[PDB]
RNA sequence: UUUGCUCCACACAAUAUAGAUGGAUACGAAUAAGGCGUCCUUGUGGCGUCGCUGAACCAUAGCAGGCUAGCAACGGUGCACUUGGCGGAAAGGCCUUGGGUGCUUGCUGGCGAAUUGCAAUGUCAUUUUGCGUGGGGAUAAAUCAUUUGUAUACGACUUAGA
RNA sequence: GCAGUCAAGCGUUCAUAGCGACAUUGCUUUUUGAUUCUUCGAUGUCGGCUCUUCCUAUCAUACCGAAGCAGAAUUCGGUAA
RNA sequence: AGAACUGGCGAUGCGGGAUGAACCGAACGUAGAGUUAAGGUGCCGGAAUACACGCUCAUCAGACACCACAAAAGGUGUUAG
RNA sequence: GGCCAGCAUCAGUUUUGGUGGCAGGAUAAAUCCAUAGGAAUGUAGCUUGCCUCGGUAAGUAUUAUAGCCUGUG
């Protein structure tokens, strides 16, 4: 549709959004994921901090470098969810990786830029209201993951600046309405009406 | 965390530029030469630099360097290395160490008697060790054939490799060791007999 | 088998004014104000006048169903908390070792702080919640008395003290000792 | 200090709403909620739409805020009569979400000569309303 | 095992010349066509009379279309039914619109609630419920009562496009 | 070591491309609830309104877009200059000022287009590099060998030397 | 070898604190058997020494519930490698 | 370990069962276009994040024949009888 | 007439749509119309008891100031 699609985390399904995120990629759509800590996974909190120290306990036994790495940051965990759906072993696989790039809150270019949502993994849309589930922020947090309170403040340091910027935009687009309005019963405009517009 | 500026002294002393090559003696010792300039006009850059840091920077240090000319080493060439700041406010810590630009600072006032504090160096050498003196395992027998500075059995036959944590010859010494809690019974004072 | 719709009342008192906006629920009367986070349980609330209140919930589990009236309950217990309040009375016991109680304060703290519990020379500490207050009784021999607006707030604040005195290592049922929940009720009398 | 609690204020399945079927042979046209089945399943009937007396999943159709008198369980004729006397028709057809969907079926089906003068009046348009706002 | 028509089936045991005109005997049967529905029709029939096909005729084989197709029921329902350790009988009511309707919900809820599959369940009666407080299974008495309505509360739009722009609602 | 380095500029030349072909079009939060407008007592407030998809919005006509005239506007936009200011999460971008200049399809005109032959992507992007030219700027070091021993099997480490 | 279910009994009294007959359902693969699939142009035996790592059906240590737990001691159970 | 009848493997690839002598499907000259079998269709990966009714929330859920195990006995979890 | 194409008309194979005429059946079943009878998840009216001048409730009440059900044609 676009060169890039920037994805907003908040309010998704890992595996649902892995799952889209990764056919994109092997049909050659760039994406960018942000917010991945405001990830969810069904199921309670606690199961999920049990099936993350499953991962946890598996490694090369003579050497626990050469064996499976625990990434513990929202991000990392995506890529995880993620890159297991993609051959990532074929030149192909990597291809398509490298159009994918998951950060944890929302980084510049990207938060000037605007992101979407991937409905088929909205959990406000998928989940039965009444299951539980858990955000990935906690998860992280919880099994190593340094940085939820840096990332926290420096959102809600973004989240003041952009709220700015809307209400700035907000305060345009009445105007705008209102110059639109004095040329509404026009000539030209009963016209557009006339085909549609 | 990020290092986002480095504010420099106007004068450098000879003893930390050294540290700043491996070969003083043909070299030019252009080292830190148009930095120097960064003060000529009124101050202009280095205030911003400086402003910079205040701005932002969740946290300070200092770089300082040992006075190795005042030490009977032959070493010569100093030791420049950065402190963290810990008294109040980021702004009141880089106004602090703007103040101590070339200006010099004491022990006495970083330590006091009786203080518990923890030391952090390298520790000596022994280059490469056998595994009897090095992991402080046992001796083998003496009948044993081929030696016995050894480990009889390097490892089970699964896993089918040596592992990580049996004990092998190899380095010893010359590691960091950050050690804890040594009391400070006296602070010294140079010029006192 | 999913019903259809299940609802409850929820009454209101010639005194207070409960405000309710997504699901964070306002009570505030003549005690105060309270105010508690209803979002985890999708149920749907509805004036129908200064006195009355509904909530609701349609096409329902037993599970979710049961989650009804345990709202009601918990919205309930704001308005008496806030006309009424809350008071618990917790009594000593102890057959040798006086167990010896008094509140302390580090850094503005308010602690309860429990001496000679089966005679241990350890200094037990529980820390007062805030909306609890804590009045030693007169005239009433070994007595505490915690109360506030939140019901929760005092259970928990008396909860803390009574189980930070358990024993250990005795059988529990010769060695009685401990602080007890000795009454329930209300702040203000008559009723 | 009255009370103030909110509200959430549903459409409702019940006899006589209104609903703009979503799929199949009927689809865009509106019909009546006669009796009702189960939690899932509703009986309707769109005789002023040509839709045929049915039963229908509610997934199938989407609630209007429209509503009239309508007799539980009335048949077809009787469901006719109610609804023109209740004028339901001229109701959704003044809503925004019905001038919503006549919009973008006439946008639908514009010729590409059409389509070419719609851009030119876009230009026409544009050209005096950036003015407009620039002069306050 | 499919979607039901309902059928009549007239078997009648062949002729013999000392018998000629046996007895005649009917079943409604449901099945999704007449080559089950007959099959069916000769299972239950050597299940309480001495024939086979084999020694039997069908005489006639009828489709019965449901009386008010466009009108709600409230169906009380028999099964005879087996499960994995013993044999049951067992009494459902159902609501909608037709008698086929019906016995294809049966059969799910059947399937669902008690993982009976069609081979090991008995259709016994299917009978319309007159008057009402003759419905007995809650389920349905529920959706018997005047002036009835209900919201359909949070909302899904099945997404058509894989990304949207807005961030949904489930309002409704 | 044969005039080498660097930044800006254009020029030739190579070499490429995980895949331009109107536009990645910025609140936040909730979903058993919200957006917007308006009002007020500024609140968990009143009133109006919207959703049911971006099927949108913006842009879009001119030799792949030529050469030209005029009108009505005083608007829009590209460009290089300039004013004041914001942005450190990877800021490397955003906003505002003022004159200059181009275009304007807002409207009305004059010319041009063929033969690329009935289609042939019919070439309009952006990567890195090499070589001259001249518009600014800049004039180091590391290695060997020698040497220390806070180091060392050899390499490596750590000193020292106009 | 280890762990259950039923509960007649045992335990002053009292089935189940702790035990538990007659039965009966299992698990385990450091017992021994049964088999003979792989190795007979060769996979170095028993034990000890040394050293690592793993299992848990936990002997100790941490925190707990139970007792025919007064105290002390002990026993049964849980989270625990 | 040993018989009966057939079909197979051995001697045989090809599609399916991830993997695999014997299961399912189907038996091979070189190829084009079509349709299928067994088995599939969120992503890996061709192919509906299809439709429909229920059920199920597991602090070691479950997830498709051969097949890669679980029983007696219990539950005031929930479902229908 | 060497190479490679485009389109047209055809032939073999095939895939995917639009549309016309017929035959069955309870000569579909329904809706619809007519007609008889009925009931309640009882419409009008009536009664009665509170209730800010009617609205509620609980009684009668079978088409009235809604309608539905069943059979027959
Ligand atoms: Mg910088
Ligand atoms: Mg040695
Ligand atoms: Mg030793
Ligand atoms: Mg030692
Ligand atoms: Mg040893
Ligand atoms: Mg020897
Ligand atoms: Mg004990
Ligand atoms: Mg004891
Ligand atoms: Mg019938
Ligand atoms: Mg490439
Ligand atoms: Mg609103
Ligand atoms: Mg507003
Ligand atoms: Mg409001
Ligand atoms: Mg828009
Ligand atoms: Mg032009
Ligand atoms: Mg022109
Ligand atoms: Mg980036
Ligand atoms: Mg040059
Ligand atoms: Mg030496
Ligand atoms: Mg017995
Ligand atoms: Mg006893
Ligand atoms: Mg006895
Ligand atoms: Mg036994
Ligand atoms: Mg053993
Ligand atoms: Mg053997
Ligand atoms: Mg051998
Ligand atoms: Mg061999
Ligand atoms: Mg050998
Ligand atoms: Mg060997
Ligand atoms: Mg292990
Ligand atoms: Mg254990
Ligand atoms: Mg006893
Ligand atoms: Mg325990
Ligand atoms: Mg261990
Ligand atoms: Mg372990
Ligand atoms: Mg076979
Ligand atoms: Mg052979
Ligand atoms: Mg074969
Ligand atoms: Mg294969
Ligand atoms: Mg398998
Ligand atoms: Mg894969
Ligand atoms: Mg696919
Ligand atoms: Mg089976
Ligand atoms: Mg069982
Ligand atoms: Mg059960
Ligand atoms: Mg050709
Ligand atoms: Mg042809
Ligand atoms: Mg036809
Ligand atoms: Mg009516």
């Amino acid at each position: 549709v676009e060169p890039v699609v920037v994805i907003d985390g908040k309010g998704h399904l890992v595996g649902r959004l892995a799952s889209v995120v990764a056919k994109q990629l092997l049909n050659g759509q760039k994406i960018v994921v942000v917010r991945a800590e405001e990830l969810n996974i069904s199921g309670e909190f606690f199961r999920n901090k049990l099936k993350y120290h499953d991962f946890l306990r598996k490694a090369t036994a003579f050497n626990k470098t050469r064996g499976p790495f625990h990434f513990r940051a929202p991000s990392r965990i995506f890529y995880k969810a993620l890159r297991g759906m993609v051959s990532h072993k074929t030149a192909r696989g990597k291809a398509a990786l490298e159009r994918l790039k998951v950060f944890e809150g929302i980084p510049p270019p990207y938060d000037k830029k605007k992101r979407v949502v991937v409905p088929q993994a909205l959990r406000v849309l998928r989940l039965k209201p009444g299951r539980k589930y858990t955000t990935l922020g906690k998860l992280s947090t919880s099994v190593g993951w340094k940085y939820e309170d840096v990332v926290a403040k420096l959102e809600a340091k973004r989240k003041v600046s952009s709220a700015e910027y809307y209400a700035k935009k907000r305060a345009f687009t009445k105007k705008v309405a209102s110059a639109n309005a004095t040329a509404a019963e026009s000539d030209v405009a009963k016209q557009l009406a006339a085909l549609g517009y | 965390l990020r290092s986002l500026t480095t504010v420099w002294a106007e004068h450098l002393s000879d003893e930390v530029k050294r540290r700043f090559y491996k070969n003083w003696y043909k070299s030019k010792k252009k080292a830190f030469t148009k930095y120097s300039a960064k003060y000529a006009q009124d101050g202009a850059g280095i205030e911003r630099e400086l402003a910079r840091i205040k701005k932002y920077a969740s946290v300070v240090r200092v770089l300082v360097h040992t006075q190795i000319r005042k030490t009977p080493l032959a070493q010569k060439k100093a030791h420049l290395a950065e402190i963290q700041l810990n008294g109040g406010s980021i702004s009141e810590k880089v106004d602090w160490a703007r103040e101590h630009f070339e200006k010099t600072v004491a022990v006495d006032s970083v330590f006091e008697q009786n203080e518990m504090i923890d030391a952090i160096a390298v520790t000596k050498g022994h280059g490469f060790e056998g595994v009897t003196h090095r992991w402080g395992t046992k001796k083998l027998p003496r009948k044993t054939h081929r030696g016995l500075r050894k480990v009889a059995c390097i490892g089970a036959w699964h896993p089918a490799h040596v592992m990580w944590s049996v004990a092998r010859a190899g380095q010893r010494g010359y590691h960091s060791r950050t050690s804890i809690n040594h009391k400070i019974y006296r602070v010294g004072k140079g010029d006192d007999e | 088998m999913k019903y259809i719709q299940t609802e409850q009342q929820i009454e209101v008192p010639e005194g207070v004014t409960v405000s309710i906006k997504s699901r964070i629920v306002k009570v505030v009367g003549p005690r105060g104000t309270l105010t508690k986070n209803l979002k985890h349980i999708d149920v749907t609330f509805t004036k129908v006048n200064n006195q009355l209140i509904k909530v609701a919930v349609h096409n329902g589990g037993r599970k979710h169903v049961a989650a009804l009236r345990t709202v009601k309950s918990l919205v309930d217990n704001m308005i008496t908390g806030v006309t009424k309040g809350y008071k618990y009375k917790m009594r000593y016991v102890y057959a040798h070792f006086p167990i010896n109680v008094n509140i302390v304060e580090k850094d503005g703290a308010k602690f309860i702080e429990v001496r000679n519990f089966l005679g241990d020379k350890k200094i037990r500490n529980v820390p007062v919640r805030d909306g609890v207050t804590i009045e030693f009784s007169t005239n009433v021999k070994d007595e505490i008395v915690l109360s506030g607006n939140s019901v929760e707030d005092v259970s928990q604040n008396a909860a803390d003290l009574q189980q930070i005195c358990r024993v250990r290592n005795k059988d529990i049922r010769k060695f009685l000792d401990g602080i007890y929940v000795s009454h329930k009720g209300f702040i203000t009398e008559d009723l | 200090t009255d009370s103030i609690v909110k509200a959430s204020n549903w459409r409702l399945v019940e006899v006589g709403r209104v609903v703009l079927i979503k799929k199949g042979q009927s689809a865009g046209k509106l019909a009546a909620i006669v009796e009702i089945i189960d939690q899932k399943k509703v009986l309707i009937d769109g005789p002023k739409a040509g839709v045929p007396r049915q039963a229908i999943n509610l997934g199938q159709v989407v609630l209007t805020p429209l509503t009239f008198a309508l007799p539980r369980g009335a048949r077809t004729a009787t469901v006719s009569k109610k609804w023109a006397a209740a004028a339901v028709c001229e109701k959704w057809a003044a809503s925004s979400w019905a001038k919503k969907i006549a919009q973008r079926e006439r946008r639908a089906a514009l010729t590409d000569f059409e389509r070419f003068q719609v851009m030119v009046l876009r230009k026409q348009k544009r050209y005096t309303v950036k003015k407009a706002l620039a002069k306050a | 095992m499919a979607h039901f028509k309902e059928y009549q089936v007239i078997g009648r045991r062949l002729p013999t010349e000392s018998v000629p005109e046996p007895k005649l005997f009917r079943m409604r049967i449901f099945a999704s066509n007449e080559v089950i529905a007959k099959s069916r029709y000769w299972y239950f029939l050597q299940k309480l009379h001495k024939v086979k096909k084999a020694s039997g005729e069908i005489v006639s084989i009828n489709q019965i279309n449901e009386a008010h197709p466009t009108k709600v029921k409230n169906f009380g329902v028999w099964v005879r039914y087996d499960s994995r350790s013993g044999t049951h009988n067992m009494y459902k009511e159902i609501r909608d619109v037709s008698r086929v309707a019906a016995v294809e919900t049966l059969y799910q809820d059947m399937a669902a609630r008690h993982r009976a599959r069609f081979r090991s369940i008995h259709i016994l009666k299917v009978a319309e419920i007159e008057k009402t407080a003759d419905v007995k299974r809650q389920y349905v008495k529920q959706f018997l009562t005047k002036d009835l309505k209900f919201p359909l509360p949070h909302r899904v739009q099945k997404s058509t496009k894989t990304f949207s722009y807005k961030r949904p609602s489930t309002f409704y």
